[PDB]
């Protein structure tokens, strides 16, 4: 299911850059355990920049 | 989220025992959140001490504390504990409890989202 999540992030990564905005990631995380606030907090703990290496985020924060 | 507050800090003799508590106020049931203890000695980086899965069923330790420190949690009381036995000089530090947003274990500060306040543990002969 984190495996699936990574696939979903990849589906919305239109240019296959490995990056998504925090916003994009929150929108997707809503459509799929964490509270809305936990998603915000997790993404902010991971990085202060708006563009997020979603694979690394999943590895560090979710796995 | 999880609000986290440690207690039980203070002074302990070399070779002695002390137990830290960390109370958690989680938005979801506490068993969803893996917990860890970290410590930061004076002017040093914060380091992993011990971790426990959401359910409490698996516990993990830093090599330097294995066989001396014990981590446990009581999900019915929203608490996590660190029993420190056979304490040594190396153990003097500010201790922090920390929560992940998933129930599986991590040994890295990068795996943790929520942090406590910090409590001082001093190992001193007097």
């Amino acid at each position: 299911n984190v495996e699936e999540l990574i696939k979903m992030f990849a589906h919305f990564d239109n240019n296959s850059t490995g990056y998504l905005t925090k916003s994009q990631m929150k929108n997707i995380l809503t459509t799929w355990a964490l509270t809305d606030q936990e998603a915000i907090d997790a993404l902010n703990a991971f990085s202060s920049e708006d563009n997020i290496d979603y694979k690394l985020f999943c590895e560090d924060i979710l796995q | 989220q999880v609000q986290l507050q440690e207690s039980g800090g203070g002074t302990v003799q070399p070779g002695g025992s002390l137990k830290l508590s960390c109370s958690a106020a989680p938005e979801r049931a506490f068993s969803n959140y893996a917990m860890g203890w970290f410590r930061q000695a004076p002017g040093q980086e914060r380091e992993f001490v011990a971790g426990i899965t959401g359910s409490g069923r698996s516990q993990y330790y830093a090599d330097s504390v294995k066989g001396r420190f014990t981590i446990s949690r009581d999900n019915a009381m929203n608490a996590v504990y660190l029993q420190m036995n056979s304490v040594k000089a190396e153990d003097t530090a500010v201790y922090y409890c920390a929560a992940r947003v998933v129930p599986v274990f991590s040994d890295s500060t990068k795996g943790y989202v929520y942090w406590g306040q910090g409590t001082q543990v001093t190992v001193s002969s007097h």
